[PDB]
């Protein structure tokens, strides 16, 4: 609904995607 | 090899035999091909067959039938079934189609080489050959895109499709401006499958089912052509088993997801499965009852809207938890109900009170009784009705019959998708035999007290 | 009320990632063979 | 015993079998 | 060659069964009611036996 | 000597073994087995209960039965020529003396067939676990089917040998006794769910902790001394699954004994209690505190509900001699239904 | 053995127009009338009692056949075949397009004697099955 | 270039996580799937315990008639329960943030959905726990398909049958007598005793605890002698050992002689999996029997079926049983119905 959720979201979601591309390279 | 010595499979398990011997592989997909098609010719004659002109389509018994006439084949206005040729049609077809395609799979199962590898290079392949893979899945994808914009082309030029929601009853209509909007398409992936929202199950308008097609036809062969011309990344390299036994078990998830959609479909929708074929869902034949009992009454002279039940909620009216007027009793549950039959008596805050009291119309009456009188509840021996029900009415309806047999189905083939893949680990990693007696994982581990 | 379903989001796609992440990091390779 | 064992399942099985499928044919 | 007294004696036995219902000596044999024998012209309700010891007559009757 | 010449024919390594034990088993057995068939195919219950049981009548197997005796009979042990039947099959026949030829054969039957784990074990040179695993079903058999109606008003009310017939005897002792709500019972369902849950573990456990003993993907083939499948694997697994896991196999093995046996002896103490209406029906607090208070409702008392109308209406039809007459107006329903 | 009109006719029935009757009365009929009760409307049920009290009553054939080509409430005072099945209506109601005079005779000599073989059970519902 | 990549990645930081989470040093292995699990099996056990013992009583047929199903409300071990979710809601998604207050989301019965679909998240997520366990120590991989019978069945009883009902407040009550009363009612609407697979199911868990039995009875007899008298035999066997505890062809013998020769296995392989097989398929089938009752394809109706010359009805034991059905039927939620037929 708030902009906040998607925020929130999609932050945490961008953390551990860029951890995991660190791995990846 | 067709023994346990040279495969080392047993005659049960004797399918595991074919895994890389491609030209008999081919030679079984093909002639399960001829199986599929050879039912449905089969079947949609026997349907043909047994049709009789002044009955309802679920009161017979037929859900291939149904199908054809919602793309529009042989009904006039209101859902009657008119012409029953095309039908008739469509099952020839099929059936000699079937004749064809079961010649190919006798050819390649026991005529043919069994490796394609070698006479040929286009047709044959390994397993861990990803390129390979990938090129046949977007030939595949390609084609499924091609088939989406089949059913687009049939709806929105050739006749059209049946719509139930056609203003003058259901009627077959050319969908003249699909829906091209992202934000609504889109919507419906990104939504809650629970009550009131039903993900994509809660499509109620035949511009929304085209439009979604064709984004589904232009996604399908831009992805047939992204795979077809490249390799996959090194991530999916790293994270995915590369195996015949694994491509069989994610398909069979995949299946087993899409058979589950597919009963949610049959047991909810009334768009894609026009009540008048298909016959009435739960929900709507509750809806029906609840409304055929408030006419009656109200006919006998009840103030339906202040009308208290025994509980002190309405009677026949009372309201949802988010405010809306809704039927009273039991079917409260049921009140994310949308039928083309009840929508007229619909207004902004729910059921309109005045046009409730004034504006009911004989046909629509006829509909309530008609559907609360067929509500999806029979025995396994078709004996129609609740549980305690006497033998009398011959009848299961269609929507029972699909969206059972689809969970059945889809349940199985999630068990299969299971065994597989845990199969395909196993074997990828190298002990799908058993446990090596000089290389026991545990006994090289520390205990765990 | 809002704030509890900015925490549980918070909470399910945390654990979400890591299980998808987490399963895409070469999880065949992780066997006793290896 | 073999013999008076395998009779003594069989022989009534398939009288029984015949009764049956008379049965079926039985109308109100 | 184990064939021969069985295709004589097994549709022998199967015919004899099919015969025991037929002729309706089943019904004789086990006292069970013929679809017409259920209700006769006098008693209209079910015909239970309520005496332990003459249920003969009872049954007789 | 002759007895011993007897002995020695009895315990002759057949194709099916005979013995002693045999002497009894294999005549009750038959007999047994085949009053079931025979009743089932042709003979009736229209002067017990009312109702057609046979395939001759129109039953398939599913509503086919031997019925219980009449409710006049009582405890009759309903010999052919006892004074009921006076020899007359027929009579017999239509009294209901084939359930109680069943139920006393295939009582005698099970003695034989326990006497015969017995001795194929003395023979053989075996623990006789076998037999008192079997005792098992054995006190089923005896406090369902010869104890409950014994306590009971006659053989009427003891299970009908038949699908549906022993899903009325179930409903009606849901109804009549709230047998759910009898601890007993609920022991019985743990013994049940249990055993089957260890049958399903173990198979499973064994086949996939096996060692690798052939070539081919058709592991059954590789199949000593040696353990087929490894022990410790499988500890090592259940451990980190479930946190707990087996470690001996012999406790093992008795263990997956002793669940299920026990499950079904328990449920008899139950039936026990029931033949003599001793009921576990109700919550005597509860009871009292909804007499008092009209707002206060539990599944339990739903349940309660629920016995009373099973009783009503199955009464009239279940129990014919009785002549019980419920006019519609006396009927417990809820609105509307 | 039934009523054929309001002036006493009495012709008996061959068990050949009782199969054909009971079997378009399930085909046709035999929802609601499943069992003849009427579950779109409980309080006019197909019972002889209810049939007897109507106006005109249904006691007899000619009135029951009557009733299928132009339905009735059950006050006769106004028409139900916008509603109710019929020959009148067949247009609207397309399952009653391939019935005959002798079919509704037959539809009709069902529902006249099942009361007098099932007695109570005809259009008395859950109660008695 | 084969099957599977062989290869690592070098002391990373998320290789060290990737490597504790699958770490088969864990004294309870938590994978990926335990990543799911763990979080959602003690959200739901926590509001379990919680509701189980203080929650006020719920609405559950949505008609203002609250059913008290905690131990501080009245209850006891027997009768409590978490009161499924408000008729009301139906199958609508019901947070505790979409609610005004927690004492609503107590009233409509919002505990009960989120017990539920945390409960059967966790539970899927265990099935794949046992799997990959598996994988991790080298095992073969299919305990989470026998695994997977009864998390069929939990699915059916919790989610599919709400879902074919149009309501949450029809999915099995946590509770020993609320499950009796889901029993009871399922079998006045879907007669499941008449329905072939339920049959099946206990085909499955009578013959699992025979085979059970069976198996144990077999082996306790043929232990072979490694102990004293009056000592516990099961010291005769040591964790690890080799040498197999009782004589197989001692036992193999005794079964062949109880029935016939050719009655008895002699692959043990062959055996167990026949007793993990059995019970799975039992209930495999009786959860599909569920599900598809829960789309109202009901048991076999034989009511009324037997009919004689002049054309009465000729009760049969199913007649009974359906009176039964009857009184059930007609007896549960009496407040609940304003129309004479129940379609939901
Ligand atoms: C594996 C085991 C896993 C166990 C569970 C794991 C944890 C899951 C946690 C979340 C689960 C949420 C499930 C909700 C499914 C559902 O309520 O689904 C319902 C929806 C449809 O929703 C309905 O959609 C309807 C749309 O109709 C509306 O629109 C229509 C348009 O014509 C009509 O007009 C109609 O009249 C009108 O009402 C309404 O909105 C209803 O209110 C709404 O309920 O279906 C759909 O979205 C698609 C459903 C997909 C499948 C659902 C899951 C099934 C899983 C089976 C597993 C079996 C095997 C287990 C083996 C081990
Ligand atoms: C519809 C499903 C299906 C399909 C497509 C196939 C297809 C195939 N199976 Mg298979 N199989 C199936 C079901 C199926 N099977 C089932 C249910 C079982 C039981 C477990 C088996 C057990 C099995 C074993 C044990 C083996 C196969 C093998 C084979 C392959 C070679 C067949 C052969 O040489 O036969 C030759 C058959 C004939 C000459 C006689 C049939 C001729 C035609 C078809 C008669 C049809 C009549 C006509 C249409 C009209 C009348 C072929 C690709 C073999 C294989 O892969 O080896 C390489 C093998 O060893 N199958
Ligand atoms: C996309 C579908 C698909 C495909 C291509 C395969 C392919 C394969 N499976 Mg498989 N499987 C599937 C779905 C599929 N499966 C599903 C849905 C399940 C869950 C039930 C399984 C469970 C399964 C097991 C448990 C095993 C396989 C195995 C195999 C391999 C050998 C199969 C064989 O010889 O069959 C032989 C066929 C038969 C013996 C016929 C059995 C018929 C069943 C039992 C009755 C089904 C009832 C049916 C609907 C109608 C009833 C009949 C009635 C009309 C009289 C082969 C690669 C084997 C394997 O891993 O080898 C590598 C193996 O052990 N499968
Ligand atoms: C998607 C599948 C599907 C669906 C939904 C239907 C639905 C229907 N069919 Mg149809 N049919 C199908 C497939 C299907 N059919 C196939 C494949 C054939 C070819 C044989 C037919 C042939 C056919 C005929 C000839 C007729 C129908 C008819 C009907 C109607 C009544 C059905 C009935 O009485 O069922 C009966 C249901 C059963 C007997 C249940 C089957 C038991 C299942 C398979 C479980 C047993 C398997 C076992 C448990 C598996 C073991 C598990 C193992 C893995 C461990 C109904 C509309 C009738 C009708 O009215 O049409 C006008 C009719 O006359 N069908
Ligand atoms: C899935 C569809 C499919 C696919 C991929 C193939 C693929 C193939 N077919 Mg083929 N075939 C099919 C369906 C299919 N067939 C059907 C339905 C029939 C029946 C009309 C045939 C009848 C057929 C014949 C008669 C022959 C092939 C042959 C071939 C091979 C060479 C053909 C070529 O390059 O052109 C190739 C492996 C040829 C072959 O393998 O010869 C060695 C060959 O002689 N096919
Ligand atoms: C460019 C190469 C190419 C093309 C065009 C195809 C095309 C096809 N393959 Mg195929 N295949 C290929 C390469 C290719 N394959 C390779 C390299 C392999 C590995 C050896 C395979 C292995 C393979 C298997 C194992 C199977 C197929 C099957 C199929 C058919 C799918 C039918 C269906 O329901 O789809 C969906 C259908 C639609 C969405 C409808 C519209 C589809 C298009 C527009 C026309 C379809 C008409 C007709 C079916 C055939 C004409 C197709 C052709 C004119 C393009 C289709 C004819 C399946 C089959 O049944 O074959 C008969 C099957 O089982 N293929
Ligand atoms: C026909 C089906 C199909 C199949 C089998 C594949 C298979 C594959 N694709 Mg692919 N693809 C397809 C269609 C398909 N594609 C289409 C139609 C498109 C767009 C036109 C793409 C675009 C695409 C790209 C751009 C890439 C692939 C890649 C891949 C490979 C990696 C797969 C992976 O990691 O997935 C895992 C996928 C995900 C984790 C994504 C999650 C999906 C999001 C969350 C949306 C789903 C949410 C939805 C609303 C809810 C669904 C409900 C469900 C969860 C129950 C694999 C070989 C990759 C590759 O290796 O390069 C070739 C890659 O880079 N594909
Ligand atoms: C995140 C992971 C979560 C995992 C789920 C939690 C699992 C908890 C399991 C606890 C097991 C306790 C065992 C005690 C007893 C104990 O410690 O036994 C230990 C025993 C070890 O046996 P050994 O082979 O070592 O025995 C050899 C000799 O000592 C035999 O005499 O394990 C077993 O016998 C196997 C059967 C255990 C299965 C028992 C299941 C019981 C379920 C609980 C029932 C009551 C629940 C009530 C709830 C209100
Ligand atoms: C591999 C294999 C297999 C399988 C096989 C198969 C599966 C096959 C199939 C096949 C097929 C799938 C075939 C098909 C065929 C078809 C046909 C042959 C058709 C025909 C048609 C017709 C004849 C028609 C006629 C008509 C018309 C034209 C129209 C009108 C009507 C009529 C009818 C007259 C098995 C397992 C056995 C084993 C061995 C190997
Ligand atoms: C036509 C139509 C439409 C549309 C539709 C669409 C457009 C759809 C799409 C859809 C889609 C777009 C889907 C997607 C899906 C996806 C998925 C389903 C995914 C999956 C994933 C996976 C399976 C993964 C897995 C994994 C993990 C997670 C971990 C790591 C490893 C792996 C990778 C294995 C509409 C509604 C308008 C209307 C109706 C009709
Ligand atoms: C009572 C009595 C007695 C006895 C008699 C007897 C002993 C009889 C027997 C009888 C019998 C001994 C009978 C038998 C029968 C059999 C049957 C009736 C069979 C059937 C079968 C079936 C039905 C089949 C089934 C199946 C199987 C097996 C599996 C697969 C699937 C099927 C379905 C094919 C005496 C005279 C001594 C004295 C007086 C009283
Ligand atoms: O909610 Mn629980 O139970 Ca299924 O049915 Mn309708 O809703 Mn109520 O009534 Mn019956
Ligand atoms: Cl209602
Ligand atoms: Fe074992």
């Amino acid at each position: 609904l708030l902009a906040a959720a998607l925020a929130l979201v999609a932050v945490v979601f961008a953390v551990v995607l860029a951890l995991f591309a660190a791995w990846a390279a | 090899g067709r023994s346990i010595e040279s495969t080392g499979f047993a005659w049960w398990s004797g399918n595991a035999r074919l895994i890389n011997l491609s030209g008999k592989l081919l030679g079984a997909h093909v002639a399960h091909a001829g199986l599929i098609v050879f039912w449905t010719g089969a079947m949609t004659l026997f349907e043909t067959s047994h049709f009789i002109p002044e009955k309802p389509l679920y009161e017979q018994g037929m859900i291939l039938l149904p199908h054809l006439a919602t793309l529009g084949w042989g009904v006039a206005p209101g859902g009657e079934i008119v012409n029953t040729y095309p039908y008739f049609a469509t099952g020839v077809i099929h059936l000699v189609s079937s004749a064809v395609l079961g010649f190919g799979g006798i050819y390649h199962s026991i005529v043919g080489p069994d490796v394609l590898e070698d006479s040929f290079s286009f047709f044959g392949y390994d397993w861990r050959d990803k390129n390979k893979m990938t090129t046949i899945l977007g030939i595949h994808l390609i084609l499924l895109g091609i088939g989406a914009f089949l059913l687009v082309i049939k709806a929105l030029f050739i006749g059209g499709i049946y719509d139930t929601w056609a203003p003058g009853g259901g009627d077959i209509r050319f969908i003249t401006n699909p829906t091209l909007n992202p934000a609504i398409i889109f919507s419906y992936l990104l939504k809650s499958p629970f009550g009131g929202e039903g993900w994509i199950v809660g499509v109620n308008n035949m511009e929304d089912v085209i439009g979604g097609h064709i984004w589904i036809g232009v996604t399908c062969v831009i992805g047939g052509i992204w795979h077809i011309l490249t390799r996959p990344f090194s991530w999916a390299r790293r994270a995915f088993v590369w195996s015949g036994e694994a491509y069989l078990s994610y398909s069979l998830g995949a299946l087993a997801l899409m058979g589950q959609t597919a009963a949610e479909y049959a047991w909810y929708n009334n768009t894609v499965y026009p009540s008048e074929f298909y016959g009435p869902t739960a929900a709507e034949a509750s809806q029906a009852q609840a409304f055929t009992f408030l006419v009656r009454d109200q006919r006998l002279g009840a103030n339906i809207a202040s009308t208290q039940g025994p509980t002190g909620l309405g009677k026949y009216l009372m309201r949802s938890p988010t405010g809306e007027v809704i039927l009273g009793g039991e079917t409260m549950r049921f009140w994310d109900l949308r039928a083309p039959w009840l929508e007229p008596l619909r207004s902004s805050n729910g059921l309109d009170l005045n046009k409730i009291k004034n504006d009911i119309q004989p046909w629509q009456e006829r509909r309530a009784a008609e559907y609360m009188t067929h509500a999806p509840l029979g025995s396994l021996n078709s004996v129609g009705g609740v549980a305690t029900e006497i033998n009398s009415v011959n009848y299961v309806s269609p929507r029972s019959w699909l969206t059972t047999s689809h969970f059945f189905l889809g349940f199985f083939i999630f068990i299969g998708h299971l065994w597989h893949a845990g199969r395909a680990r196993a074997a990828a990693a190298g002990f799908e035999k058993g446990i090596n007696r000089e290389n026991e994982p545990v006994l090289s581990m520390r205990p765990l007290d | 009320m809002f704030t509890l379903k900015i925490f549980v989001y918070s909470c399910v796609a945390f654990f979400c990632s890591l299980f998808i992440f987490g399963f895409l990091s070469n999880d065949p390779s992780r066997n006793p063979n290896r | 015993f073999r013999w008076l064992a395998i009779h003594g399942l069989a022989i009534p099985t398939v009288f029984f079998f015949g009764a049956i499928t008379a049965m079926q044919f039985i109308q109100r | 060659r184990y064939w021969v007294i069985h295709s004589i004696t097994i549709p022998s036995l199967f015919i004899a069964g099919w015969l025991f219902v037929s002729t309706g000596l089943a019904y004789d044999v086990f006292g069970t009611p013929r679809p017409n024998e259920y209700f006769s012209e006098n008693r209209q309700q079910v015909p239970l036996i309520n005496d332990r010891f003459n249920a003969r007559e009872e049954l007789d009757d | 000597g002759w007895f011993d010449l007897l002995d020695d024919w009895l315990k002759r390594d057949r194709f099916v073994f005979i013995g002693w034990s045999g002497i009894l088993l294999f005549p009750c057995a038959y007999l047994a087995l085949g009053a079931w068939f025979t009743g089932t195919t042709f003979v009736s219950s229209w002067y017990t209960h009312g109702l057609a049981s046979s395939y001759l009548e129109g039953c398939n197997f599913l509503t086919a039965a031997v019925s219980s005796p009449a409710n006049s009979m009582g405890h009759s042990l309903l010999f052919l020529w006892g004074p009921e039947a006076q020899g007359d099959f027929t009579r017999w026949c239509q009294i209901g003396g084939l359930w109680t030829f069943t139920a006393l054969h295939g009582s005698f039957g099970l003695i034989g067939f326990c006497l015969r784990q017995f001795e194929i074990a003395r023979l053989v040179g075996l623990r006789p676990y076998n037999a008192i695993a079997f005792s098992g079903p054995i006190a089923v058999f005896v406090s369902v089917f010869l104890l409950y109606p014994l306590g009971q008003a006659s053989w009427f009310f003891a299970p009908s040998f038949g699908v549906a017939a022993i899903f009325r005897f179930l409903l009606f002792l849901q109804g009549f006794h709230n047998w759910t709500l009898n601890p007993f019972h609920m022991m019985g369902v743990a013994g049940i769910l249990g055993g089957a849950l260890l049958c399903a573990i173990h198979g499973a456990t064994v086949e996939n902790t096996l060692f690798e003993d052939g070539e081919a993907s058709d592991t059954f083939r590789a199949f000593q001394s040696e353990e087929t499948y490894s022990m410790v694997t499988a500890n090592r697994f259940w451990s980190q699954i479930f946190g707990v896991a087996f470690a001996n196999k012999r406790w093992l093995h008795f263990f997956l004994l002793f669940v299920p046996v026990t499950g079904l002896w328990v449920s008899s103490i139950g039936i026990v209690g029931l033949a003599l209406n001793l009921r576990a029906y109700d919550f005597v607090s509860q009871e009292i505190r909804a007499a008092e208070d009209p707002e206060f409702e539990t599944f339990y008392t739903k349940n309660i509900l629920l016995n009373e109308g099973i009783r009503a209406w199955m009464a009239a039809q279940d129990q014919p001699h009785e002549n019980f007459v419920f006019p519609e107006e006396v009927l417990p329903r809820g609105n509307a239904l | 053995e039934v009523a054929k009109d309001t002036n006493g006719g009495i012709l008996n029935i061959a068990p050949e127009q009782l199969k054909r009757g009971k079997r378009l009365f399930n085909s046709h009929c035999s929802s609601c009338h499943v069992g003849g009760i009427t579950k779109t409307n409980p309080n006019i049920g197909l019972d002889l009692e209810s049939l007897s009290l109507a106006t005109p009553p249904r006691n007899n054939l000619d009135a029951l056949v009557d009733y299928m080509k132009n339905p009735t409430t059950y006050d006769g005072s106004e028409s139900i075949a916008q509603i109710h099945p019929s020959i009148a209506s067949s247009d609207i109601f397309p399952k009653m397009r391939d019935l005959s005079e002798d079919d509704l005779y037959a539809i009709a000599a069902h529902i006249l004697t099942q009361p007098q073989i099932q007695a109570e059970k005809w259009g008395g519902g859950k109660i008695y099955y | 270039m084969t099957v599977t990549l062989e290869r690592r990645e070098s002391t990373s930081l998320w290789e060290r996580f990737c490597s504790w989470i699958t770490s088969t040093e864990n004294r309870l292995y938590i994978g990926w799937f335990g990543v799911l699990m763990i979080p959602c099996l003690l959200t739901a056990t926590t509001v379990f315990i919680i509701a189980f013992i203080a929650a006020p009583p719920v609405d559950i047929d949505g008609i203002r008639e609250p059913v008290s199903g905690s131990l501080l409300y009245g209850n006891n071990i027997i009768t409590g329960a978490v009161v499924p979710t408000s008729n009301a809601i139906g199958l609508h998604l019901y947070p505790i943030w979409e609610a005004a207050s927690l004492d609503e989301w107590l009233y409509n019965g919002g505990p009960y959905q989120l017990v539920v679909l945390h409960f059967l998240l966790g539970v899927a997520a265990y099935m794949g726990r046992e799997w990959e366990l598996s994988y991790r120590l080298g095992m073969r991989p299919w305990i989470c398909v026998a695994f997977s019978a009864p998390v069929a069945a939990a699915t059916a009883v919790f989610l599919i049958y709400p879902i074919g009902q149009g309501s949450f407040s029809d999915g099995m009550p946590l509770g020993i007598s609320g499950t009796f009363n889901f029993m009871l009612v399922f079998q006045a609407e879907h007669n499941i005793l008449m329905h072939p697979f339920h049959m099946a199911g206990v085909a499955g868990v009578f013959g699992g605890a025979l085979f059970s039995a069976m198996h144990g009875s077999l082996v306790t007899s043929s232990l072979i002698r490694e102990t004293t008298e009056n000592e516990s035999p099961n010291y005769g066997y040591k964790l690890g050992q080799e040498e197999e505890t009782y004589n197989i062809v001692a036992a193999h013998g005794y079964f062949g002689r109880l029935i016939f020769q050719y009655a008895s296995f002699n692959n043990s392989r062959a055996l167990h999996f026949f007793l993990g097989l059995w019970p799975v398929v039992g209930i495999w089938l009786t959860s599909i029997g569920i599900s598809t009752m829960a789309f109202n394809l009901n048991g076999l109706n034989f009511n009324q079926s037997i009919v004689d010359s002049q054309g009465r009805v000729i009760n049969t034991w199913a007649d009974i049983i359906n009176r039964a059905n009857l009184g059930i039927e007609v007896m549960h939620e009496r407040n609940a119905h304003n129309f004479p037929l129940d379609l939901a």
